[PDB]
């Protein structure tokens, strides 16, 4: 049998053994060039639409985009050394630099 | 009496009825060129004014500054639009 | 039978007036579950998505629908058109301006000084 | 809720200085905390007595408005900025312009110095900033970007290096190598005329007639609000124990807690005998350099001073 | 393997091109996304106000 | 009257050059921007239109009528896939106005594209809007069925806008649709969050009512 229509294909799959071009599932075939950019996916699944904000940028840009980037964080602490300037020695090296 | 009516009626800004004027006043430079234009090259003469204006053509011969639009998420690509 | 009413009130933000057409739009419409349970049978679990959970690339509309839309538009467009409705043109009060600007101005000015 | 906000005392006004003949637009104090320096509206620069208040001195060369002086640590120099659009350099051994930096192409909203190198950083309301030589009054970079006037500019040693607040209601945050936004914050509603940062703490705060925010360096992520002071906003300015002052534009002035973001005090201090009351205002408040003292410029032509209250503890003024 | 040698420049010699080209400015960056705090409403005696 | 090629076009050019001048001298107010792409749409020319929109949101990107009208004219072109990208922009970069979510969920629903619709609700209800927006997808959840998803909806609801008020309504909804012991357990939930050092009349009226 050589499985012309992807239903020959049950859940999918090509067979090698099968000498004819394997187009299981939308396989095989060079589409149309279409302008659409990449529709990506972060790191658990989700649909990163930092992209169409981040429109033709570098990733040195921060953009906030998201809902979450407005919640307070509580950082009411005096103590986190989270939050304290650059220990004196990176600062020269800063100041020499530029 | 006349006459006080002549000046309370005058809004326009002296100068704005005369510029007014203008604008009146200048379609018959471009309304009597074109038929003479059109007679003159009906006649069979092709005459040229002459071709030196830096920035005209920067709008019935080109997009004055394309901006084409961003790509987003969506095929574009397909879309085309009818003429008039 | 049913009854129901809604005054008009100040345009306190064009939010207002914007959710308030909405609103009307809203109820007009009429859905068929015929089709809705077509492109459930061929999709299923894609019906359901999160923000950020489930993708399918682009759904193509047949061009019938978007007549719909259109047809939409238009009909905005025109109730849309009728925003300021016009005074008729009325020469029977005394007339102290020069032009309609300056008669509109007037107007402004009976507003704002009694 | 929050832990509860340290308990600060306090401030009283205790001397008012008046001695200008327009709006008192910037102040100053220099390193060794002897005297400080005042910039007003009648395009003079008057230089007070820090201890008594008597007024030492007058310098007189602008053209307008002075609408900012600093004194810089490194060298006996003060850079003034008018809204003649001109950037001068007094050189105060000799009481003398030396130095003048051309470019602006409108008045001069600010200005502020680096810590380390030698360079000048001013914003105007052409809606950019300039990095100035100090040394050789050449433009090394014009930050622009903007959209809008710049309000205020603010810099320093770590990075990112400048933080410019605008009317277009947005703060950026540059690099000064480079010359160009790293980070471009749209939280504020309304006009961002005021910025500070903590002295010990990389985070900094943006104030705006909406509220006050907190940011976190290096990128600016958000921190809290401080709500409360519902006034346009002219200045920010924190002590090393956490008060925050904020004064505003119709003369109130709000004294809150840094960390938590409690608001301790609102003074509502009164216009001086001629004035009316339409005028009242604060354009600039600075800390004294052992932070005791806290000098205001006002729209009355006067400067208060406000010193703590050393009477007063928790039970007399409990915390809410 | 190519040599570069710098040519010397004349000294007696103006400059050659023309500076002042004027035109409108570019386009700036991509717009950054506002992230504001939910408008509130006006009601309409406070736009009489 | 316009005979052909030659006159309409310097017709053309003298309007386009008209309003090239206006927008030289202002550069601001967007009305003469709006104009001229209407005109340069209504004569069908609408690249010219697209470039015109995009050089306005290049001057002042934060105003909505600008956005809208764009939005407007891709959509009566048929252009549905420009007026996509176009709505998903403008969600983007201002997503505190409502008009763009709703515009856009509206056009969706209209071209049948039900779960587009619901993505860009779930999307939208991510910014924890308003009780009107919450409103107005569980109203677009009713004009179909899926009343369970009316309900799910109705639990984030009440607790990312938690006045009495709305526990009422989400009570009232579920007896509306006969989900007797459902409303009981809305009810009792409802006391039990609420607490005493709150709690006054108009919630116990409403359960009272209920149990009546």
């Amino acid at each position: 049998w050589i499985p012309r229509l992807l239903e020959d294909f049950g859940d999918g799959g090509a067979f090698p053994e099968i000498h004819v071009a394997q187009y299981p599932l939308d396989m095989g075939r060079k589409k149309k060039m279409s302008n659409a950019l990449a529709i990506q996916v972060d790191s658990e699944g989700k649909i990163k639409y930092d992209a169409i904000a981040r429109q033709g940028q570098s990733k040195d840009k921060v953009i906030y985009s998201k809902y979450t980037d407005l919640v307070p964080k509580e950082v009411m602490n005096a103590d986190d050394p989270d939050l304290q300037r650059p220990d004196e020695e990176a600062i020269k090296e800063i100041t020499e630099k530029t | 009496l006349s006459e006080a009516r002549a000046r309370l009626a005058n809004t326009q800004g002296k100068k704005a009825k005369r510029k007014a004027r203008e604008k009146q006043l200048e379609e018959a430079r471009r309304l009597a060129a074109l038929q003479k234009r059109r007679e003159l090259r009906a006649a069979g003469i092709e005459i040229q004014k002459k071709r030196k204006r830096k920035r005209g053509v920067d709008y019935n011969a080109e997009i004055p500054f394309e901006k084409k639009p961003a790509l987003g998420f969506y095929d574009t690509s397909e879309e085309n639009y009818q003429a008039l | 039978k049913k009854k129901r009413k809604n005054p008009d009130l100040g345009f306190s933000d064009y939010a207002a007036a914007q959710l308030r057409q909405y609103h009307r739009l809203t109820k007009q419409i009429k859905p068929d579950m015929e089709t809705y349970e077509r492109l459930r049978e061929k999709h299923g679990e894609e019906f359901f998505p999160t923000s950020n959970s489930l993708l399918h690339g682009t759904h193509v509309p047949s061009t019938e629908e978007i007549d719909r839309m259109v047809i939409d538009l238009e009909k905005q467009i025109e109730k849309r058109d009728k925003y300021s409705r016009r005074r008729p043109y009325n020469d029977d009060a005394d007339i102290d301006y020069i032009n309609e600007r300056n008669a509109k101005f007037n107007k402004k000015a009976e507003r704002f000084y009694g | 809720t929050m832990p509860k906000p340290q308990w600060h005392p306090p401030w009283k006004l205790y001397r008012v200085i008046s001695g200008h003949l327009g709006w008192v637009r910037c102040i100053a104090v220099e390193p060794g905390n002897q005297w400080f320096v005042t910039g007003s509206a009648d395009r003079t620069i008057k230089i007070w007595d820090l201890a008594s208040g008597k007024l030492k001195l007058s310098l007189t060369g602008h053209i307008s408005t002075v609408r900012g002086v600093i004194v810089s640590t490194r060298s006996p120099y003060l850079f003034s900025c008018g809204e003649d659009k001109q950037v001068k350099c007094w050189d105060l051994e000799y009481n003398k312009v030396i130095r003048h930096y051309h470019g602006h192409l409108s008045a001069v909203y600010g200005l502020d110095l680096h810590p380390t190198i030698d360079v000048l950083v001013t914003c105007s309301r052409d809606s950019t900033a300039r990095i100035w030589d100090v040394r050789t009054k050449a433009s090394v970079h014009t930050l622009s970007g903007h959209t809008n006037a710049v309000a205020t500019v603010r810099c320093q040693a770590a990075e990112p290096q400048i933080i410019t607040g605008s009317h277009d209601t947005t703060i950026r945050l540059w690099d000064l190598v480079a010359g160009k936004t790293r980070v471009t914050l749209t939280n504020h509603k309304k006009s961002v005329r005021a910025v500070v940062l903590h002295p010990r703490h990389y985070t900094f705060a943006s104030g705006s007639p909406d509220n006050i925010k907190q940011w976190k360096f290096p990128d600016g992520s958000f921190i809290q609000n401080l709500s409360g002071h519902n006034a346009i906003i002219n200045t920010l300015t924190v002590n090393s124990d956490g008060v925050l002052v904020s004064g505003a534009d119709n003369g109130t002035m709000h004294l809150w807690d840094w960390r938590t973001g409690y608001n301790f005090q609102r003074v509502h201090a009164a216009v001086q005998p001629g004035s009316l009351d339409s005028e009242s205002g604060i354009f600039a408040c600075a800390f004294d350099q052992s932070e005791s003292r806290l000098l205001t410029a006002e729209a009355d032509k006067t400067i208060k001073v406000y010193r703590e209250d050393d009477t007063a503890t928790e039970e007399t003024h409990p915390v809410s | 393997v190519i040599r570069m040698v710098e040519m010397q420049k004349d000294p007696m010699e103006p400059p050659r091109f023309k500076i002042n080209k004027k035109i409108p400015r570019g386009p700036p960056s991509p717009p950054a996304p506002v992230m504001h705090s939910p408008s509130r409403k006006m009601t309409v005696k406070e736009q009489q106000e | 009257k316009i005979t052909d090629e030659e006159e309409l076009n310097d017709y053309k050019l003298r309007k386009r050059k008209t309003f090239e001048d206006n927008i030289r001298k202002n550069r601001t107010v967007i009305s003469n921007w709006i104009k001229y792409a209407q005109w340069e749409e209504s004569l069908k020319e609408i690249q010219r239109a697209r470039s015109i929109y995009e050089r306005a949101l290049d001057v002042d990107y934060r105003n909505i009528t600008l956005w809208l009208k764009y939005a407007e004219m891709e959509m009566k072109n048929r252009q549905v896939n420009h007026a996509r990208n176009i709505w998903d922009r403008a969600i983007t970069t201002l997503p505190r106005v409502n008009q763009f979510w709703y515009k856009y969920t509206y056009m969706e629903e209209m071209l049948g594209n039900v779960a587009g619709a619901r993505q860009v609700f779930e999307r939208w209800m991510e910014w924890q809007p308003e009780e009107q927006a919450w409103h107005s997808y569980i109203n677009f959840e009713l004009r179909y069925k899926e009343v369970d998803r009316a309900r799910t909806i109705y639990e984030r609801f009440v607790l990312v806008h938690p006045d009495v008020k709305n526990w009422i309504k989400y009570a009232r909804f579920e007896e509306k649709h006969a989900y007797f012991a459902h409303a009981r357990k809305v009810y009792e939930r409802a006391v039990e969050f609420f607490g005493d050092e709150h709690m006054d009349e108009h919630l116990y009226v409403a359960f009272a009512k209920f149990e009546e």
